[PDB]
């Protein structure tokens, strides 16, 4: 939806043949698709909702105690039995206490004893899985036209949805021609592998086997008025006191443990319909038929004037915000950036086709600089409005700032990172088959390892390297330590 | 959180049945053999480095349980 | 708790982490240490959340594992202790010497 | 037989009156009036601004946003006096009875 | 219990912060180092045991660090 | 990715027509058509060969 | 201050330690970090001032 | 006076609490830190400077801590 | 204090004499040399410290400098 300044942006530049470049959407960031004679897109999955749920599993938080009962037997006759034990509501345990003739057991020992109560949950957890074809991805496209209003604003833009049943959609832009959206729902996130619990109001994303492993008393979840909770004992506690008497009593909510053992899980909406937030999408976008707005129109003969002040993006991208004073309204912008002390064009626009569409509107006109200081003319002539502007840092502060960048997206994503901004190429297909073999061979290493568990066998693989006779070994080991200690910094974003 | 410092190991031991002692007995292990048996890979990783740092069998078989006993439960 | 009291050594409750007062029976109290409760969620680094975590009486009475139960129905009266009586006989005489 | 209570946590909480300030990128820390307010808790978080969100420069800018608390349910530790205990030794007389 | 175990280090990472990522990254951490300065006594038993296991210095120093970690989060 | 239904012929255009297919290991999008109107079904399989 | 002003780099101004508030142009604001400007003293162990 | 030269030297002391004894007993060490996270190359030169003096590890610690209390105290 | 963490040394240095120039440029070294003036028994300290730790006779001066120019300044 046209973000500039969102510190994620992550500019995708270039198109393979035929016209199409291979980019990956995250929720948190864009992607700027600037292709020479194209217009320029800030493309972004803006949201992701499951249409129909189906409850899979429900466990329960709180539990209510009613009909306590008991039986007892003396010391050699054996075990207790309570009619109700059979009963698959109540849930009880057997204990050993001493009978004798206080008690009005004819023999002195220990006795068996056995003591149900009838168990219901108040309060319950309801975990259901999302099936994978019911997803609905909308990815939002805005135009990038230099309009006045939409720098950072979040409401414009085209709305196309991806789903399973129609990936490949046409998403016609405004005059601007349809893009092309080749699309690949089916290979974000994994949601069959995840179950997506609801708490109560508060929803979240959680991978399917540990669902499946919480010490909390579930049902079917099959909607029915009378559940059949199954491991009741973990709420319930069956305390044997002074070992002459047994009392049952229920453990208590357990709301807040749950929400402190979902600590890394990911959150999700589940105001009205469900909505994920948090996921990726792997659109690739077909930009054949994206035309420009003003490739017919003439060139502007008049001034220009700053309405607000240049400011630099934490993309190193100045923002230009100016009016054209003229009475030719449909026109295109002259925008030339002269260097410092020399006229060479080092400087590129990141709006395609600079236009002024009415004598009032505004247009906002995005460029990047040159690393140096330089100057930016925006008219015809010697009355050309020239912005001055200094633009901190050097191309290697880009170049490093770039590496850490893709290590990041390389973290979250994994190999899909490899097809991000990835036009075609040979060489790119092998490094991700490399990649995906490796990260395979990690994950099933490294799977449940801590924040700082990881680091530390980071540091522990890396001293084990720096002390390992066998050159290869010892590379090896470094190897796998540096990235698992980055890794470790990295991990639960 | 709070349930992570279980009031445990303290000195006060009486003879009446402290609160959650049949259950509360075997809380650990049971998570740990769950974690590990919900992670098997992590199994040979803990094996490797108990193997390329213990000299003795014993320091090996110390190392090895440790790291399987440690991160679980720091998970 | 509520309704149920524990016996608990003095440090470890000086170590909960939670939300504590001065517990001086006053009407508005001043939590300290609030930030242990309430969550805050920078969400995707463009605007802040704040929920509370939920009741914490589950976690309580598991982290309550190990500690003495105790009876606290009216006045409180400690069960599960022990007590060093010494017992001088000097004057007991038996019922049926006669 | 009388109990002094000496610190008091907390169990629920209920969390009302949010509120929040922000500042653009290099104009610094945010601040909320009601930070001195013991009654609320909050934390400083750095979100992105721009021409978007009403701020003149990009870049990352500090925000705290502070919401009232209470805690709905409490705890309350107790300690006891030493010298208020009452130890109940029963001793019958094994006299040989029905 | 259920907070004995999160859901951490399993395979769904996103660029979206996670429930309770800056409160629960460092809350193992605080408790550990919470039980230690409040039982000092068994940093001495550590030392002694990882002193009578380990014969080189990092063998040491690996299971003195291990013990340390485990006993806390084992209680 | 091959297709087990040997022949898809449709016999009545009244009856809808099911076909059973074996897509490859990868993701692969599956055309039942001719033109652009043709429908486009992609599946990702997962697994290893 | 009062009648003179300085040019002072800004991550210094941050950092000199002095109460400090949002500078909205409202009496009687609310200062936070104004135990710099207070000092509590004991009397031996007796009281606080 | 400045604040350059506090009464904290003089060999008089008594039982009762001296004046602004809690801040100023860590306002010095205050302003060494937030001045060493304020410029943190002069880290890397106190560093070099250590190395290329101090033969032993003593003198170079020493040099190292000297250097890094003198800069931002001598400011 | 404010006072103790002056505005020196930040890149802002321009063609104009700055604020209370010609007395902070020296403030510091007077604060020292009285300091060293008033308590002499230091400097004897000092040069002990100097000769035990520094092996060189450039060690020797360095050492000696930075503790006659760190401990008027910690005060
Ligand atoms: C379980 O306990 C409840 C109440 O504790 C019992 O409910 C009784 O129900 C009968 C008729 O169904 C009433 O006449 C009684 O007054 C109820 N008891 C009360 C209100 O205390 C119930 O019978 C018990 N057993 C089962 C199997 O539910
Ligand atoms: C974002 O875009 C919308 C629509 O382009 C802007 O809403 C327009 O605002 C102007 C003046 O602010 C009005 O004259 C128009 O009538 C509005 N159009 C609508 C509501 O459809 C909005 O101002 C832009 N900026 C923000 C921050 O939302
Ligand atoms: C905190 O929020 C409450 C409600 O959310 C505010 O209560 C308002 O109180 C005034 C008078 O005191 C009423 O006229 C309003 O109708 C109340 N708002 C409601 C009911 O939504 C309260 O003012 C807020 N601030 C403080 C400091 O409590």
């Amino acid at each position: 939806m046209r973000c500039v300044g969102v510190g994620n942006r992550d500019f995708v530049e270039g198109l393979s043949g035929a016209t199409w470049v291979d980019v990956v959407l995250e929720h948190g960031g864009c992607v700027t698709t600037m292709a020479k004679n194209k217009p320029t897109l800030d493309i972004e999955l803006q949201k992701t909702e499951a249409t129909q749920l189906a409850t899979l599993r429900k466990l329960c938080i709180e539990g209510k105690i009613t009909n306590v009962t008991t039986d007892s037997r003396c010391p050699t006759q054996g075990e207790a039995i309570l009619p109700e034990e059979q009963d698959q509501n109540y849930v009880c345990k057997h204990t050993y206490v001493d009978r004798g003739w206080g008690n009005g057991c004819g023999l002195f020992g220990k006795g068996s004893l056995v003591t149900c109560a009838k168990f219901q949950c108040l309060e319950l957890i309801e975990g259901k899985v999302v099936q994978h074809e019911n997803l609905k991805y909308t990815v939002i496209i805005t135009v990038h036209t230099g309009d006045q209003h939409q720098v950072g604003n979040e409401t414009q833009g085209v709305t196309a949805e991806i789903t399973p049943q129609a990936s490949t959609v046409e998403a016609i832009l405004p005059e601007y021609g349809t893009l092309g959206l080749e699309c690949s729902p089916r290979t974000g996130l994994d949601f069959n592998e995840m179950i997506l619990l609801t708490m109560k109001n508060k929803a979240w994303m959680v991978h399917r086997q540990w669902f499946f492993d919480l010490p909390l008393p579930w049902t079917s979840g099959a909607t029915t008025e009378t559940p059949t909770w199954n491991k009741k004992e973990l709420l319930v506690t069956f305390k044997n006191a002074h070992a002459k008497k047994q009392e049952v009593v229920v453990l208590g909510s357990q709301e807040g443990a749950m929400h402190t053992a979902l600590t890394g899980a990911t959150e999700i909406q589940t105001s009205g319909g469900t909505s994920i937030f948090a996921g990726h999408l792997k659109c690739r976008l077909k930009m054949d038929k994206l035309e420009l707005k003003g490739m017919s129109y003439a060139m502007c003969s008049n001034a220009f004037v700053l309405k607000k002040e240049v400011s630099e993006t934490q993309h190193g991208t100045i923002l230009i915000k100016v009016e054209y004073k003229g009475e030719d309204a449909p026109c295109k912008i002259p925008f030339s950036t002269e260097d410092g002390q020399g006229k060479a064009h080092n400087g590129r626009l990141i709006t395609a086709n600079p236009v002024v569409t009415k004598k009032e509107e505004l247009v906002n006109i995005e460029a990047e600089p040159p690393f140096g200081e330089s100057n930016i003319i925006i008219g015809i002539g010697d009355k050309a409005l020239r912005i001055n502007w200094y633009k901190k840092g050097s191309s290697i502060g880009k170049m490093f700032e770039a590496t850490a960048r893709g290590a990041r997206r390389m973290a979250i994503l994994g190999d899909t990172a490899w097809d991000f901004g990835s036009v075609g190429g040979v060489l790119n297909s092998l490094g991700k088959m490399v990649h995906q073999i490796f990260g395979s061979a990690y994950t099933a290493l490294f799977s449940g390892v801590s924040w700082i568990m990881k680091i530390g066998i980071g540091v522990l693989l890396t001293w084990i390297g720096l002390n390992s006779k066998n050159t290869s070994m010892s590379f090896s080991c470094i190897v796998i330590g540096i990235i698992t200690l980055y890794l470790g910094a990295v991990v639960q974003a | 959180s709070v349930a992570l410092a279980p009031h445990v190991g303290m000195g006060l031991d009486t003879r009446a049945q402290t609160w959650m002692s049949a259950e509360g007995a075997w809380r650990q292990i049971e998570k740990v053999e769950t974690w590990a048996f919900r992670h098997p890979g992590f199994t040979i990783l803990a094996l490797f480095l108990a193997h390329y740092i213990g000299t003795s069998l014993t320091q090996k078989v110390v190392i090895f349980i440790l790291l399987m006993l440690v991160t679980p439960s720091m998970t």
